């Protein structure tokens, strides 16, 4: 995975070499900025259960249609809420998995790869899941750099998105 | 290829469920303990070839079957690729300890190394000497505290040692 | 370091020699050098693709941007596209990272270079070779080796070299073997 | 790469006598009845994407335990992978029946499926279950009897569907 | 083998793609032209023994010395002959079985592969079997576009062997 | 692209062969089939006007909202209307195109070579365009064979879009 | 590559208007007289190596410093190039002829091959000399009155003959 | 790949031991009879095409199965691909009669070739019956004393005969 | 290994081909001067244990500054002289097979092969082998021929060496 440490571990690897000073300072970074990553991805799971409803009403008010006309991609049934319920979960499960991770890695693997593929096939909008996470970088209650750590990976989610 | 943080993501990613406080304070301890972790692999990682060397000088004469003629470190090809692996396998450890985990050591090494060992004709008991003494001389080396603000660092020998024993475990 | 540890080879279709026009089976060329219009020039990028990679792996995200481009303009051969592939973080996170060496070498031959490892023996042969040299080096010594350049010259995208009678390697070769399955449920 | 008419051309030549009369009057049938394989084969490949995509939300409401975390068809990556392999096997089919030999599906995708699963992991038998979804859903766009001139066709219908339970059976 | 079908098969499947209205068209036309295919085969089956006789008699009219020179390469011999009446017959059928296949297909694979060679390890000079077809070409008995058909193929086979 | 004539030349010139009667076989086909494919095209065209405005209203009274809902890339405004006409018409000028030509390459060369990429950064939802190429399968005004071949080409972009 | 059809889309879709009635009329034109097509590539492909043969001697006959030693077509592994690349052209013609446009004809024989010609040293005037030689002789083995359904194939033969000077203007 | 000379070195390496006496003279006893090696290995590749093409005569004359229709070896393809593996057994014995062992033999030709020719169909004990057939052909036209200065060289045929023999016992 | 005969077979199996007659004048070459190396090798194995001798003494005279330090990679102790005379004797056991193989084949199987990284790890300083080594090389009682062929090989080694 897109880990700091597995990074600079890949990047030794690829020259066959002992881990040379500049890797061990990459990783000295990372631990220095652990601490802040670490309270960010704590203040982001103990909200959890706030931030997902929240988004699940916010995305429900931008596109009403989503909530009325007929389909199975869309919300118009209590199916289809649990659904959109267990997604925007996924995402901010993601997010907080990449705060800790310290990168881009879980949510690259379990969230990005092939994400286009099948939000088309489906006929998931990814407008909906930009909406939502908006919804949830706007509310999601950090400050800081711990904030801005949190924001950037929700960016990263809304610019893969499009 | 994973590392102590992406360990326990992978684990919860697995069970589906948000980081547990538990988990949290595990990575905690984790970061607490990052400086020696550096320590340690810096100093390892500048004194490697003398390391490695000076174990081999003494794993040959106690294990003279291996350098008479018929043996397998005979011959001067045979000799080079034996120390080429002996530092193979200390390069490997090194990445293992910074990682924090044997996930590296498992996974693009020690998966098999004991059934190349036997097709190749290498006895895999003489491999298993030579591991458990270089395991000998890299815990001694990492353990020989001087020229820095000291600690309890026992817990990073016993898991370098660790790493070192299941390779000697894995190749016999 | 070493002068690579000798393998004995053994007889295979790719080693044969045969008087065959081509078949059905026929493995199809995917050619660069008579630089078709873009049109053709995106059937031999995706070829490319599908063999570096598996047609199973081939998403948007896997899709590096510049290799489209690079293809696009007559620049660096067929053969350094593949190389790009084989180089690229995806493949190594989908391939090498799931791997040992000596299944690696068996994977990257069936693909990269298209044809099956010679025997065990040459398995452990290159083993070495991603080891000490770096897989980076390993997969720029298996394009550049002189096999490669007789099999697909420059231009031409890497194929099974011959599966007469013989299950193709991309649906005999999965992405990792059971091996690594002890790390999944 | 064979299809009806190499099918019986090879049986010819490995016996070796010229074709026969009776090979000519049962070839000459297949050809007279091949616009209604094509057009078969046409509202087949018409409705592909839609096809394999209502069996997909069929099997994920039957199975729950691949969509899941921690399942087979988790993580959108998986999940991409398992919409590929439902259309694959609708694609050999496909081929299949256009053919009117199974020469091309068992030369090409069944040839050992069984074995790439079994070493994955992925759940055969989830799988089976899937080709079976798609075949009766096929089936039956296929044979839908008003848009099109008339006619009766259940044979080729029961070969779609034994083509389809051939691949069904063979990787599970 | 190389049958119509098969190669549009192949054709598509070299791509992953499902089999569009091109390859539909292509084996349309394959139905469309097995009427007159199927025509000409029946006309060449139902005349397999006086032709490959005759052919025979041509050969060894224009090249006398063919059975006449002393060695093993030649039809002086009644075994020589069998084998020059069976090479021809082998030209002949092949040519059936390609008008039946529809496509080149079982000539390629039983026929065109390795001619070459063949024809140089047991000293068979292609000119004797290129004035053999010539006269199956001449008498082979059809009309219109079957009679295209056979001196297609028949055709194709000549120019194959020189 | 793969219209049925180059197609059949590629897989000649791929291995090295000259043109043997299984391509011209082919494209004899698509000769066949030119007839009623020029019949299709003719009547496509000829009511190309209807058939766009006819397809604008289905996919405004299918969603109601992307005529209210405020942004570019809803068509509330009258300059959206207009663009939403423009590209209907654009594929209803590709679907004539792949009519004249007997093959699905205009459509690919023209069309789905990166639609994903388009559809998806200007946030043009796919739904729409599926929308409104089913109104134009059920207003194609065909009948017979030519009906089918129109019908087959809406039906592939329609799941090339999906 | 464009063909004809392909030709008359592109051109269309570059303006942006649908394909206009005059168009339409043109390519029905052309699928009217499609027929004569068929025939006359079907009738120049069975006679490919009598084309290339004859036209060979001839040439060698009328410009005897090719095959004179140290000339270009000598040392008999020329000879074999030599008769290659003859047929080569012959073979991208009858592509060519086939499609109806010279798009294939440009974009693969003659594209780029004065350079290769120049730079090997060959005289490009001996080509295209060569070239006229198969020129005459495919278009009279082509038109043969004898054999077939008799008719006016003069514009196509017209065709030929322009595809076989643009490859030999284009190499000399 | 080892020839004479080095296996005896290759051996005496395995034991550490200077080149006992008994070796120096076992390889001057092979140097002194080199020319008759040379001349042998000569004879048979001067006449490898006639080698070749008599045997395949005598092969389908014991074994009219072969190439009847539907057979074996039967089709021109088939047909050039037994006469190519004959030759290429040829030649690769002809390699280890020049070398003096049958390293190069095992290594290169019969490394698994009985597996090859156990899935490919063809039959491993008639292939060991043309692997016979050239034996007798290039040991009498060796032994062709007309020609050449005479001796006594059956001792040196005999091992060109183990050659083929080693050759017919591990294709089947 | 690198045997003139074996090269020539490698040189003829790469190309596929026959061995011609190129091929047969080199072994034949290989042949005639293999008279001169075999007398060579018998000479210097009859007397090898002298010669060893002979150089170890000189190494020892040569290098007295390493012969009283005391360590692993020194002859001070008497183990130390054990491990010197059985690798001086090791030099002279792979020149007798040098000598036989009547190539360079030997010497980079058994030795130059990672000669480089050996005098690294161990620092054994290829200066005290050739020393002694050139000891042999006047002292080795060969003349002529058999002396010249000798001399060339152990220069090849030297220089390799450096
Ligand atoms: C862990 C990585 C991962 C992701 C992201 C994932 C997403 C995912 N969402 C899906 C569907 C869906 N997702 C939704 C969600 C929503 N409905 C709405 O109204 C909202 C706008 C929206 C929430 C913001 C709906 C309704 C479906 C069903 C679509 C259908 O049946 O057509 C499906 C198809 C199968 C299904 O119906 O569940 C997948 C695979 N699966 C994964 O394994
Ligand atoms: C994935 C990590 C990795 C490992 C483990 C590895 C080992 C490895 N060591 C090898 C050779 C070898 N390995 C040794 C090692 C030893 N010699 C001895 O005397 C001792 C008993 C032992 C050290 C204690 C020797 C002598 C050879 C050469 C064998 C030969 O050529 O005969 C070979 C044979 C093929 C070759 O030389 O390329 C492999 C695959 N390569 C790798 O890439
Ligand atoms: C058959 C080809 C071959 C060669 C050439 C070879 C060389 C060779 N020399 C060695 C060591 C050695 N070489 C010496 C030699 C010397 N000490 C001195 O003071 C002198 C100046 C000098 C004699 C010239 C010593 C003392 C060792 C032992 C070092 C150790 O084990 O640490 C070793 C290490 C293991 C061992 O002791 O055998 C090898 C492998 N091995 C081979 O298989
Ligand atoms: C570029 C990579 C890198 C390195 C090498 C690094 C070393 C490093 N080690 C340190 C301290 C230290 N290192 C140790 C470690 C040890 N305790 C023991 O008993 C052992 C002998 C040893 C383990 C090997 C301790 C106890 C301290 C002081 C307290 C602390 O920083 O945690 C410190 C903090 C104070 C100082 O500068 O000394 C740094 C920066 N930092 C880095 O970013
Ligand atoms: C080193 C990194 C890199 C750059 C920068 C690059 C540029 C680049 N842009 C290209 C295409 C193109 N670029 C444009 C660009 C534009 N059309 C417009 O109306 C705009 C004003 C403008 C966008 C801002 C277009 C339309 C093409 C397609 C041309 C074609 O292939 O037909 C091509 C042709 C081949 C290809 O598509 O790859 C190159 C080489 N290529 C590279 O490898
Ligand atoms: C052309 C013939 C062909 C077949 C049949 C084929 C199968 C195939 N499917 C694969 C992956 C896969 N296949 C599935 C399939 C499923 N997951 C589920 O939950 C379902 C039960 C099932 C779909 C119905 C999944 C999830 C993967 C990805 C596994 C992973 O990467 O972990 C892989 C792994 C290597 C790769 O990704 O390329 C192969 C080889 N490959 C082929 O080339
Ligand atoms: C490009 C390839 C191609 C297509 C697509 C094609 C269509 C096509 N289908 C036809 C007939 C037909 N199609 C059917 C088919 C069916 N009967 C049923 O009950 C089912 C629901 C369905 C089968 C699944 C039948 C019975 C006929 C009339 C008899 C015949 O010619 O086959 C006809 C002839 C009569 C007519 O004009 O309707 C054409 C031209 N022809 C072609 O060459
Ligand atoms: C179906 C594909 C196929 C072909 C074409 C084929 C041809 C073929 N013809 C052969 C022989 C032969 N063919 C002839 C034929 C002729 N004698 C004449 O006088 C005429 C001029 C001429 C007939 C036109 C003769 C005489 C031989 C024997 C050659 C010899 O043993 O020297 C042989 C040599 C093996 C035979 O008995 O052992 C082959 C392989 N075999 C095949 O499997
Ligand atoms: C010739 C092939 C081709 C296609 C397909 C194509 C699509 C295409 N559609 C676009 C925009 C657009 N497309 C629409 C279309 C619609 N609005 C709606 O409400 C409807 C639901 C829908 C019609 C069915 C709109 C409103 C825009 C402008 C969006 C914007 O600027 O944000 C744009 C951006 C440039 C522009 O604004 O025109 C492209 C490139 N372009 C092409 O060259
Ligand atoms: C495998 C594809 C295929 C071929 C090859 C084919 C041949 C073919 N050519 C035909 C006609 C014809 N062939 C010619 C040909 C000629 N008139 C001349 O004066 C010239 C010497 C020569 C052209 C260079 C003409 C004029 C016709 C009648 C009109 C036409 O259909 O084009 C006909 C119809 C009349 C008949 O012969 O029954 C057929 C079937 N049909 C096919 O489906
Ligand atoms: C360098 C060592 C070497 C050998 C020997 C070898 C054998 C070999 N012979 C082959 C073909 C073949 N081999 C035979 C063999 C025979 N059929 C018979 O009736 C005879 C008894 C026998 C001749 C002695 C046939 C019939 C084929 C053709 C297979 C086919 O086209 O279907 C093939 C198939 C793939 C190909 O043609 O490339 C191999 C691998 N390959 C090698 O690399
Ligand atoms: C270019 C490679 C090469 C070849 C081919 C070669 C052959 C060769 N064979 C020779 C003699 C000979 N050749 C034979 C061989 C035979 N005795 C028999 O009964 C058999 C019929 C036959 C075995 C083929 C004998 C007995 C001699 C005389 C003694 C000898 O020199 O070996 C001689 C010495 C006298 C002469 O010039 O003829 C040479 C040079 N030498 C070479 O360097």
């Amino acid at each position: 995975m897109k880990t700091p440490i597995t990074e600079a571990i890949a990047a030794a690897d690829t020259q066959g070499r002992f881990l040379s000073n500049t890797e061990l300072q990459a990783v000295d970074g990372r631990f220095k900025r652990a601490v802040a990553s670490m309270e960010a991805a704590r203040a982001l799971t103990n909200n959890a259960q706030s931030l997902i409803d929240g988004a699940a009403q916010a995305v429900y008010q931008k596109f009403p249609y989503t909530t009325t006309m007929q389909g199975s991609q869309y919300a118009s049934t209590p199916e289809g809420k649990a659904k959109c319920a267990r997604d925007i979960g996924y995402y901010l499960r993601m997010v907080t998995y990449c705060l800790v991770a310290g990168g881009t890695g879980p949510m690259d693997e379990y969230l990005i790869a092939g994400l286009s593929e099948i939000n088309s096939t489906f006929d998931l909008s990814p407008s909906w899941y930009i909406e939502a996470l908006k919804y949830i970088k706007a509310n999601h209650g950090l400050t800081g750099q711990a904030a801005v750590e949190a924001n950037a990976y929700i960016d990263y989610a809304i610019n893969a998105l499009s | 290829m994973l590392d102590a943080f992406a360990k326990v993501v992978a684990q919860a990613d697995a069970r589906g469920e948000f980081l547990t406080n538990a988990q949290f304070d595990a990575l905690s301890n984790l970061v607490k303990e990052g400086n020696k972790r550096l320590d340690a692999v810096n100093r390892i990682t500048s004194n490697a070839s003398t390391i490695v060397a000076n174990a081999a000088r003494a794993l040959f004469a106690e294990q003279p079957q291996l350098i008479q003629p018929g043996g397998n470190a005979y011959t001067n090809r045979r000799m080079a690729a034996c120390l080429r692996d002996m530092e193979i396998i200390l390069r490997y450890v090194t990445y293992a300890i910074l990682a924090g985990d044997s996930s590296v050591l498992d996974d693009r090494c020690l998966n098999g190394l004991r059934e190349t060992y036997q097709a190749l004709g290498t006895p895999g008991s003489s491999v298993a000497v030579a591991i458990q003494k270089m395991k000998d001389a890299a815990i001694a080396i990492a353990n020989d505290p001087n020229g820095i603000t000291p600690g309890d660092c026992s817990a990073l020998m016993s898991e370098i040692a660790g790493y070192f024993d299941r390779a000697a475990a894995a190749v016999a | 370091t070493i002068p690579l540890l000798s393998y004995a080879p053994s007889s295979q279709n790719q080693r044969v020699a045969g008087y065959e026009v081509p078949n059905e089976e026929t493995p199809w060329r995917y050619s660069l050098e008579d630089a078709v219009d873009q049109s053709d020039i995106d059937e031999l990028i995706w070829a490319a693709y599908r063999q570096v990679f598996s047609e199973h792996v081939v998403l948007k995200s896997t899709r590096q941007p510049h290799l489209e481009s690079q293809l696009a303009n007559r620049a660096i051969s067929v053969r350094d596209f593949i190389r790009g592939l084989a180089k690229s973080e995806t493949f190594r996170r989908l391939v090498v990272e799931t791997n040992s060496n000596y299944r690696l070498v068996e994977i990257a031959l069936k693909r990269l270079l298209g044809r099956a490892p010679y025997n065990k023996q040459e398995e452990l042969a290159w083993s070495i070779r991603i080891a000490t040299d770096g897989w980076q080096k390993f997969v720029d010594t298996l394009v550049d080796s002189d096999e490669y350049t007789q099999n697909f010259g420059d231009n031409t995208v890497p194929y099974q070299r011959r599966r007469y009678k013989d299950r193709p390697f991309n649906l005999v070769t999965p992405r990792y073997s059971d091996y690594w399955r002890d790390k999944l449920e």
